């Protein structure tokens, strides 16, 4: 009449441990971020990225992800990661965006046209701002072109708007493109001092090596289960296995070419699969005309 | 707009009184960058009341002007500033004012 | 330097997959060193990396430190470098300007490379290296770098010990770039010195690779070399018996 099928209980997902974390830490909270002039470009790849501890950190005065959804920020996989520190005034943040011009956005950093990211800011007034002045940090206010998206400039000549050459000394129509913020703890909301960081993400014909956490299900044994080892997907009942795997080997199959063993990721430990019961299902019965007993 | 966190912690608007020594001429003060602050000893009257209006109609004309450049970071001539002062003063006082 | 000759035997074979697979003939069709071919011995600049490479070194003081990869060799192109000194193995994927002859002084790697502009990748292992035959095969197989490794004890013999000695994978790396050339780093201290490395270069193959109890390759069978070996392949049993087969 019809097949007799033992349906799955739970789901079973058992991927490797995270013991590889991004450094985010390293990104934030490096108690110097430079200048916006000379931005800090660092790479971030090879590692798990997870956005817990960046959302676990101070609370973000703008927190807006163009290219990648804010939900799907650990679902998406990158090639390569760049972060970009910089210290800028409270008006100035808004020039870091998409299609924004601004002083700031053309002569110090240029997000790209079709950036794909989050920008990352927050309220640093606390530690860059001193009563003298944080004259340290500097941004630059003239310059002969607008700069390229992704585009760093660090050198120092004399910006010559007049017709006769500066010679690489100031004076009249001979000003120096750097000029200095001062920072205070008494200055307003928009012109305290702001950390942000640009999450910069790309795509690149390589191995991605940078996908976000992965969560773990405690192993659950003799039943029928869904299960998800490291990629290797099923149904089954997981039982111990006497066989025994080499190191490198991760996976087991038979003479038919179907799974029969894995090794568990987490803890190395050798988990025999057996295919969940199924049967025809027969109906015996005597003529419905003597009896409807079956 | 309504005022600054900033402004309500640099202004003071009381008189401190005892050891420390101030001048006590009402002055709404737009030190720059964003820092606005009043420099008022302020007691529980009636005048006070209308000159604290006075003060901060000051410090919202310069809020206002606030984005314009440095050099044209001023009332418009002499006489706007105080006048924009005084409108609020004077409509502080009404009687219909008082009631609500 | 000095280009021999000789017979490569049955050696080379090493595990396709990640799976484990006990007293079972498998076939397999992947990049193998074809059994009784001739390898180069060396006791063109470059040396042409091919689809891949099989790198066999036999000398007791260990002389031999790492190996360098490269589309042109200049600081145009991506590179690849790994140094195995004595404490850790090294891999660094850099677009290095190297020297046009690359040695080491070792407590320096000085003498290695000019420059290294930009660097895409970066790792540390344990030493690879340890009468002893180090055989490895290098391949770039869909933008993954493989370097699979086996350190075998050889009685004192003139040439590579006929028997089986399965490559198990070592180190997989996502480095995704072009790699056309390579090149073997030698040690030497500023001092004369002489070392012997084999070479060969894998071809596309099928085997038939037999798993015993606890998954390890005790033979294989190359499907092309003979008409027996085909026979083998066709049937997939070592042992055939009497008849006529297509
Ligand atoms: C997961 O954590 C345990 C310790 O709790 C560790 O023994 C295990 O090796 C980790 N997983 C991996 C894949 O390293
Ligand atoms: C006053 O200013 C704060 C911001 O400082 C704002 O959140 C609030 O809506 C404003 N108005 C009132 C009625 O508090
Ligand atoms: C005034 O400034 C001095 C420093 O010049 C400081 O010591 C003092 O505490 C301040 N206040 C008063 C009431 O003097
Ligand atoms: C202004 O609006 C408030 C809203 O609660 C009201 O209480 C007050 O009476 C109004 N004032 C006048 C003068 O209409
Ligand atoms: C081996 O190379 C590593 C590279 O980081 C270095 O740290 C270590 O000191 C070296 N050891 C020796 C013995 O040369
Ligand atoms: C990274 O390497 C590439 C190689 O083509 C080079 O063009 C680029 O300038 C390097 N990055 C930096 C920041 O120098
Ligand atoms: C597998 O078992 C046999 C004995 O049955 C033993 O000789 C052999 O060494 C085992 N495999 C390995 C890799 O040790
Ligand atoms: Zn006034």
């Amino acid at each position: 009449t019809s097949n007799f099928r033992v349906q799955p209980t739970e789901s079973i997902v058992r991927f490797p441990n995270i013991t590889n974390l991004c450094p985010f830490h390293e990104v934030f909270n490096a108690t110097t971020f430079a200048s916006v002039y000379a931005w800090n470009r660092k790479r971030i790849s090879n590692c798990v990225a997870d956005y817990s501890v960046i959302y676990n950190f101070a609370p973000f005065f703008a927190f807006k992800c163009y290219g990648v959804s804010p939900t799907k920020l650990n679902d998406l996989c990158f090639t390569n990661v760049y972060a970009d520190s910089f210290v800028i005034r409270g008006n100035e943040v808004s020039q870091i965006a998409p299609g924004q011009t601004g002083n700031i956005a053309d002569y110090n950093y240029k997000l790209p046209d079709d950036f794909t990211g989050c920008v990352i800011a927050w309220n640093s007034n606390k530690l860059d701002s001193k009563p003298s002045g944080n004259y340290n940090y500097l941004y630059r206010l003239l310059r002969k072109s607008k700069l390229k998206p992704f585009e760093r400039d660090i050198s120092t000549e004399i910006y010559q708007a007049g017709n006769k050459p500066c010679n690489g000394v100031a004076g009249p129509n001979c000003y120096s493109p750097l000029q200095s913020y001062g920072f205070r703890p008494t200055y307003g909301v928009g012109h305290q001092p702001y950390r942000v960081v640009v999450l910069s993400f790309e795509l690149l014909h390589a191995p991605a090596t940078v996908c976000g956490p992965k969560k773990s299900t405690n192993l659950v044994k003799n039943k029928c289960v869904n299960f998800n080892f490291n990629g290797l997907t099923g149904t089954g009942v997981l039982t111990e296995s006497n066989k025994k795997f080499l190191p490198f080997q991760q996976f087991g199959r038979d003479i038919a070419d179907t799974t029969d063993a894995v090794r568990d990721p987490q803890t190395l430990e050798i988990l025999d699969i057996t295919p969940c019961s199924f049967g025809g299902v027969s109906v015996i019965t005597p003529g419905t005309n003597t009896s409807n007993q079956v | 707009p309504n005022m600054t966190q900033g402004f309500w912690e640099n202004s003071m608007l009381t008189d401190p009184g005892n050891v420390q020594k101030a001048v006590c001429h009402p002055t709404a003060w737009d030190l720059g960058k964003g820092d606005f602050r009043i420099l008022m000893c302020t007691k529980v009257t009636m005048d006070d009341f209308l000159t604290a209006h006075h003060e901060m109609g000051h410090i919202q004309y310069d809020m206002a002007y606030a984005a314009q450049p440095f050099l044209l970071r001023n009332g418009a001539n002499e006489g706007f500033h105080e006048a924009v002062g005084e409108i609020m003063s004077l409509s502080a006082a009404t009687p219909k004012h008082l009631k609500s | 330097r000095t280009q021999s000759y000789t017979n490569s035997f049955t050696r080379g074979v090493y595990y396709p997959d990640k799976v484990f697979r006990s007293s079972v003939l498998h076939s397999t069709h992947d990049l193998f060193l074809p059994f009784f071919s001739n390898v180069t011995w060396f006791h063109n600049p470059a040396l042409p990396f091919n689809d891949g490479v099989y790198f066999a070194s036999t000398e007791k003081s260990n002389i031999i430190r790492g190996w360098i990869f490269g589309t042109t060799l200049d600081s145009k192109t991506q590179s690849l470098l790994i140094v195995n000194n004595a404490t850790n193995v090294v891999i660094k994927v850099c677009e290095f300007q190297f020297c046009n002859d690359p040695f080491l002084d070792v407590e320096s790697e000085f003498r290695v490379y000019s420059s290294a502009n930009n660097c895409t990748f970066e790792y540390v292992s344990q030493p690879f290296l340890m009468k002893n035959l180090r055989e490895f095969v290098f391949k770039n197989i869909d933008g993954y770098f493989k370097i699979y490794s086996k350190h075998t004890p050889i009685n004192l013999e003139r040439d590579l010990p006929q028997g089986f000695s399965a490559l198990e994978p070592l180190v997989d790396l996502p480095i995704g770039i072009n790699i056309t050339r390579f090149q073997t780093l030698l040690a030497l201290h500023r001092t004369a010195g002489a070392a012997a490395y084999y070479v060969g270069y894998l071809q596309p193959r099928t085997f038939l690779l037999k798993y015993n109890e606890n998954g390890t390759i005790t033979d294989a069978v190359d499907c092309a070399l003979d008409p027996l070996s085909e026979t083998k392949c066709t049937l997939k049993s070592f042992t055939v018996e009497k008849g006529i087969y297509q």
